[PDB]
């Protein structure tokens, strides 16, 4: 990942610490499967995906300028997004929904 | 993968044995697939 | 009848297509558009 030294500085160690989850044990299937080799690392600006000015904060942004192939994770199929980018099959049905209490 | 063809609108599941000869587009219905069964009137109605 | 049980699975519909065909993107972008509209949900719950 990519963290900030400290918060006046501008530098920043590029530090180790190991992830899991839920779509961490599919894309470590689809390495299994499909026998390729993969450096994952986290995002640094922003989070997800919200076009300003023709500009992307990161994650599309990262990979709409071929600086990273694929973006594994939380991305939600949307209409401008499908544009820009390629997106694949589905594999979990979401949308919105109310919490109210 | 005929003649005429050229397009299905119906209700066509979405499989690993098709999607090679064919592909499909975003799903526009998403349904699983459950179990029916069979009801009859309950016989706890304290008739007797 | 009632319908019991839990779904598995679980998969969506689609439609079809040939091979490769210049209306894939068109084809899907349509509709993922009318699902964001409300326009496939509203239709929906008037026909079923």
């Amino acid at each position: 990942k990519f963290v900030k030294i400290n918060n006046s500085t501008n530098e920043g160690m590029n530090v180790k610490k190991c992830c899991k989850g839920f779509c961490i044990d599919i894309l470590k299937k689809l390495s299994r499967t499909v026998k390729f080799t993969y450096d994952l690392y986290l995002v640094t600006n922003g989070k997800h995906g919200k076009k300003v000015n023709n500009v992307w904060n990161g994650m599309i942004g990262e990979v709409v300028y071929q600086r990273a192939v694929m973006a594994v994770g939380s991305l939600t199929i949307n209409e401008e997004r499908s544009e820009v980018v390629d997106f694949s099959v589905p594999f979990v049905e979401t949308g919105i929904s109310v919490m109210v209490s | 993968l005929s003649g005429q063809a050229d397009m299905i609108v119906a209700p066509l599941t979405i499989n690993n044995e098709r999607a090679q000869y064919i592909e499909f587009s975003k799903p526009f219905k998403y349904q699983g697939l459950t179990i029916l069964v069979k009801k009859e009137i309950p016989r706890s109605t304290l008739d007797s | 009848l009632v319908t019991t049980g839990e779904l598995f699975f679980r998969s969506g519909f689609g439609i079809g297509m040939r091979k490769d065909s210049p209306w894939k993107q068109n084809v899907s972008l349509s509709i993922l558009k009318s699902h964001e509209n409300g326009f496939m949900e509203d239709l929906d719950k008037t026909w079923v």
